[PDB]
RNA sequence: CGAUGUCGGCUCAUCACAUCCUGGGGCUGAAGUAGGUCCCAAGGGUAUGGCUGUUCGCCAUUUAAAGUGGUACGCGAGCUGGGUUUAGAACGUCGUGAGACAGUUCGGUCCCUAUCUGCCGUGGGCGCUGGAGAACUGAGGGGGGCUGCUCCUAGUACGAGAGGACCGGAGUGGACGCAUCACUGGUGUUCGGGUUGUCAUGCCAAUGGCACUGCCCGGUAGCUAAAUGCGGAAGAGAUAAGUGCUGAAAGCAUCUAAGCACGAAACUUGCCCCGAGAUGAGUUCUCCCUGACCCUUUAAGGGUCCUGAAGGAACGUUGAAGACGACGACGUUGAUAGGCCGGGUGUGUAAGCGCAGCGAUGCGUUGAGCUAACCGGUACUAAUGAACCGUGAGGCUUAACCU
RNA sequence: AAUUCCUUGUCGGGUAAGUUCCGACCUGCACGAAUGGCGUAAUGAUGGCCAGGCUGUCUCCACCCGAGACUCAGUGAAAU
RNA sequence: ACACAGGUGGUCAGGUAGAGAAUACCAAGGCGCUUGAGAGAACUCGGGUGAAGGAACUAGGCAAAAUGGUGCCGUAACUUC
RNA sequence: AGGACCGAACCGACUAAUGUUGAAAAAUUAGCGGAUGACUUGUGGCUGGGGGUGAAAGGCCAAUCAAACCGGGAGAUAGCU
């Protein structure tokens, strides 16, 4: 079934999934660019652009909300500082996926997912 | 659950008759360097639709 | 969903009295005895508010003669007509179900008043 | 009379004086343009072909594009066909809208179902669970016996297994309609009608009520 | 949803504490016992000088159910507590007098017109 | 006997008619209600429990009725193992004894990933004669087919009373099936809140992890039922048992021999679904292609260059679609999905600070903060322009109209 | 009756209904006194039965979370 | 038989809560188990929750569900006391 | 004091499910009994095939027991297949 039921389970524990996509987002923030499977990519992308969201209006309260997922401030003090500034203006997509290729392992469909404006 | 009488060639080639393979065939040449590649997929050193997009 | 929910606003009465849930309410509901609308009373303690626009409901307890009785109303009813509150009350919980085992001076709650 | 092809948007109540709440469901009708005239002269059989709905120029395939532009409407988003049930003479590009349900009081609707997956015997055609307990094992949900023994030697065509339920062509019957919009171009149907919301329902006048 | 095996309490002056539904009167195969469906039960307990006495099969009707009742604006007059009003097994006739237990507007059909009639409330 | 596993129960059934109920009739020791009996009829329906391992049976309470059998007394490559025929032990009896018992008692391993046939669903290839895109007709087939009670007719007919209809027509239930979340609830380990133990975030404060989601209390969407709608039919054709008309053979009589008319939930339709692989491969509408040179045992042949259309497929973003394929929507000439914004719903008065208080804590800011797949908008991110397949007016014979 | 074939004996109690269970009568097929007879406090992963509680065992399942199943890449069996 | 969820004597054995070497969360130290990646059907297995009823299940309350600690009050028949 | 009570280690193995071409030629998960003794366990010995040992099942004696395993008599014999 599963109608109308947006979000994916990739066969994990949900208290792994919290984790994951925790330790995920942290090195995406830390670097600008990561590689992964899509439906890594698909998913990282509603768990890191609800941060870019959060980090446009900084306070107190903000920084809070925003230690308890991804538990770890220099990932919070490249928020608010960096990336809220640097996706100001802009309404909406603050990452980009981008299909690449596959491993040579086990043939997972791999992506590139981004944040925008890397041309520094 | 076992078998009975032993099944033929025949039916060993029908069964994977639909097992065969299929190519892609179709690729796409970029607005850049032109290095052939799949349909929305960068390239070998980060080409993707008239782009560098690997910035590396 | 434009198309319901402006459907939905000609059914909805505007004259509710919004409340908080723990208020002792009054209700009065039409009930038809033959061919005589007669104009009941209820009253009792609202135990749950489930807003749904028009599909709105809530549950109201009052401890009868017999063990106790609950009952919901179709907010947006046109059986219902009294929605008058007499007790202003003071709970945490959004729904009182906790209520259905306390009994007598332990299901009693505090008055709001702020 | 005829038929309707109507879009299902949501479902919801509409109350009466008495209190009685009236489950409706919303039915979407903007305009059956139709767009041909099939004739008993010409098929073997009197029928319209209806259409509604919006295209868009770079979807509307050329095939179709003729046959829109053979009487020449606004391309739906696909056809249907209704036969007459009388002499019940028409025109090309005519436009049938909701004002022949202004008169009817038992209606029709026929609309594909929600799909419900490869359904189990028990979902599907309601079969009794074995014990959850007991000694059962292995056999919690399971069909059981599927057949006598040698004397058939065989399973009877038609026996009911575990399949297809939904995303299927059903017919519910005998709404009562209750309110038919002018302007918002709605249809109030007493009820529940198949199909999830946006599913399109053929909507007929009740045939056999 | 009364059904068999069910304890309900007793909602009248007769006499009875505890009766159990034995089973469903109405139709076949009939699952459960709703509104005001006469239903057949048999007496687990009473008070000692009363009419009815322990191990005795008479019919009841339904009152308050724990499930409640809808109304028919999407309403419902959910009880809290089983109970029931026994009956005499050859006719309609209630055997109580004092109806406790305030009861529902769903029962005035004419066969039970002496049960609104006693009750307090409703 | 180089293996055919066994009673009962669960589950799933299916056919037969010597029919338990409903339907249609004859006869009656048939007044009426209710029954007895026989004929036609298999469409559907055809108990829940106490006791026994039991089928059966007895009993209690119903129901319109709780039919009789075939089907390895259907079903262990589906389940259970209670009973019974492994190994232990005891009692009664039999025997000197080992042991034995259509006597009994307590306990005691139930194996297998399905090649084929069959059945339930779903696709690929090719064919359907130029190809492609849509909409239908329709042979064949399947599903569905149950019924009580109250009321009106009328407390009339019938009956000394007691009692108490047929037929016809409404309303309200049970069982079963289809469908759907607007209502009432259930779940809701992606949402909010409370709290115990402990570790960590340098520490207070404030949070996160772990302990079945730690235990809990609620709850969006979705799914689903106990919830909410709907369904059986009416009517028609031809008939069974049966009832009549006219009417001879046989001056009469007579349903039958010629001819005619009524007559069941059964048969064929009517209702709904599948459906042109119905190879008897159908029909209608529309769209697209009307380029040049050689060889040849010169034939519906083969080859090359020039164009490769409609459309399809592939890929991509995904769906209330879905095991995989498939099917539907969309692919910037953009609303398909993610994000964002407003709203809604849910939870409930966040954080920080101020004040009161020794403190826990409370009040104020504040029905605030946070808000999952929900609703309506918006191109910010991703659906890159091409390429791949598919062609170039469509054979033979004959007839009928144009010329 | 770990014993009674007949037999579910008969009567009583428990239940709406009790081939089991408890008490009793005695026609003991075929109990019986150290292959011990009759009782017996406690004990028992013991046999039978009843009541309270409690719940998906059941009426009748519904949903959810994980591991297989299903798809893709690599390796790659078996009875027969 | 294997890089096998098995078997194998003795010794040392911290912090917080706790009666405890129970048990939970950590220290030191050592590991994520030598196939993975998607999808989120039936069905199977390990588990969670549940409207009304509450053994109606069944050979049988099998399995689950429930009770569960300390202090104190109170505690029957029978008995070898 | 106790062949005392509840309950880990340790020993044992009653119920259910899973597993039964298993992870395992008897184990695992959730429960369960004993748990200061007629206890359990390490190391080293002794008792042997018509014999050993046995809180006694005709159980155990190297995955084998109403008479172990190995070699020889022996190509036993077989009216049977
Ligand atoms: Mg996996
Ligand atoms: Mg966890
Ligand atoms: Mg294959
Ligand atoms: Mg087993
Ligand atoms: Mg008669
Ligand atoms: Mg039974
Ligand atoms: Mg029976
Ligand atoms: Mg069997
Ligand atoms: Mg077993
Ligand atoms: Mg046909
Ligand atoms: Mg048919
Ligand atoms: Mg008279
Ligand atoms: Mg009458
Ligand atoms: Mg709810
Ligand atoms: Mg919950
Ligand atoms: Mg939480
Ligand atoms: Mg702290
Ligand atoms: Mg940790
Ligand atoms: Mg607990
Ligand atoms: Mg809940
Ligand atoms: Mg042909
Ligand atoms: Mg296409
Ligand atoms: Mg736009
Ligand atoms: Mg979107
Ligand atoms: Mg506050
Ligand atoms: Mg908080
Ligand atoms: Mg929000
Ligand atoms: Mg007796
Ligand atoms: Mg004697
Ligand atoms: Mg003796
Ligand atoms: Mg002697
Ligand atoms: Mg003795
Ligand atoms: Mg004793
Ligand atoms: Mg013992
Ligand atoms: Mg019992
Ligand atoms: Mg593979
Ligand atoms: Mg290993
Ligand atoms: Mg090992
Ligand atoms: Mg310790
Ligand atoms: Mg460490
Ligand atoms: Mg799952
Ligand atoms: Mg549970
Ligand atoms: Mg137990
Ligand atoms: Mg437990
Ligand atoms: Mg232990
Ligand atoms: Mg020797
Ligand atoms: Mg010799």
């Amino acid at each position: 079934m599963r109608h109308r039921k947006s979000g994916r389970q990739l066969n994990r524990n949900s208290s792994h999934r919290q984790a994951m996509f925790r330790n995920m987002a942290g090195s995406l923030v830390r670097h600008e660019i990561i590689k992964t499977t899509l439906p890594k990519a698909k998913e990282l992308r509603r768990v890191v652009e609800p941060l870019i969201t959060l980090a446009k209006t900084d306070s107190v309260a903000n920084r809070r909300l925003a230690f308890a997922r991804t538990r770890d401030n220099e990932i919070v003090a490249k928020l608010f500082n960096e990336l809220g500034p640097r996706f100001a203006s802009r309404a909406g997509g603050y990452t980009r996926i981008l299909k690449c290729g596959f491993r040579a392992g086990d043939n997972a469909p791999m992506a590139y997912i981004e944040l925008v404006d890397r041309s520094e | 659950a076992v078998q009975q009488n032993k099944p033929t060639r025949s039916k060993r080639g029908m069964r994977r008759s639909h097992d065969a393979l299929t190519a892609v065939t179709s690729l796409s040449v970029d607005k850049t360097s032109g290095e052939k590649h799949l349909r929305h997929h960068i390239t070998a050193d980060g080409y993707y639709r008239g782009r560098k997009v690997i910035a590396k | 969903s434009n198309i319901i929910k402006q459907l939905e606003q000609e059914q909805m009465k505007q004259d509710v009295p919004s409340f908080r849930p723990g208020d002792t309410v009054e209700v009065k509901v039409w009930v038809v005895e033959g061919s005589k609308k007669r104009l009941q009373a209820f009253e009792g303690v609202v135990i749950a508010i489930r807003n749904r626009g028009l599909h709105s409901a809530f549950t109201v307890r009052k401890i009868s003669n017999g063990e106790g009785v609950e009952r919901v109303f179709q907010t947006h009813s046109p059986v219902v007509d009294s929605i008058s509150v007499k007790r202003r009350g003071a709970v945490r919980k959004a729904k009182l179900y906790y209520l259905r085992e306390r009994t007598g001076k332990a299901a009693r709650i505090k008055e709001r008043l702020n | 009379m005829i038929g309707l092809v109507g879009k299902k948007v949501g479902m919801t109540r509409i109350f009466t004086e008495d209190g009685v709440s009236i489950p409706v469901t919303v039915i979407e009708v903007e305009a059956n343009r139709v767009t041909q005239v099939k004739d008993l002269a010409n098929d073997g059989y009197r029928a319209i072909q209806v259409t509604t709905g919006a295209k868009k120029a770079n979807r509307v395939t050329k095939p179709e594009a003729g046959h829109f532009a053979k009487a020449g409407v606004e391309a739906g988003r696909g056809l249907w066909e209704f036969r007459l049930a009388e002499g019940e003479e028409f025109t090309v590009g005519q436009s049938i809208s909701v004002e022949l349900f202004a008169d009817v009081k038992k209606v029709d609707v026929t609309g594909t179902s929600k799909g419900k997956g490869f359904a189990g015997t028990v979902k599907r055609w309601n079969f009794r669970t074995q014990d959850a307990t007991h000694g059962n094992s292995l056999s919690h949900r399971v069909p059981g016996s599927i057949g006598q023994n040698q004397t058939p030697g065989k399973v009877f065509k038609g026996k009911k297994m575990a399949g297809q339920m939904g995303n299927e062509r059903v017919t519910v019957q005998s709404l009562d309609v209750v309110r038919v919009d002018a302007e918002r171009n709605l249809l109030l149907v007493k009820g529940a009608v198949p199909g999830a919301t946006g599913s399109d329902l053929i909507v007929k006048p009740a045939v056999k009520a | 949803m009364i059904q068999e095996q069910t304890m309900l309490n007793v909602a009248d002056n007769s006499g009875a504490r505890r009766v159990m539904c034995i089973k469903v009167l109405g139709g076949s195969h009939r699952r459960y016992a709703g509104v005001g469906d006469i239903i057949k039960i048999t007496i687990k307990e009473a008070i000692p000088r009363g009419k009815v006495k322990k191990g005795d099969v008479l019919k009841a009707v339904v009152v308050r159910t724990k499930k409640g009742v809808r109304r028919p604006d999407g309403s419902v007059i959910r009880f809290d507590g089983n109970a029931c009003v026994l009956l005499n097994n050859n006719s309609e006739q209630p055997i109580g007098t004092r109806i406790f237990g305030p009861v529902t507007r769903e029962l005035r059909s004419e066969k039970f017109m002496k049960i609104i009639s006693l009750a307090p409330e409703v």
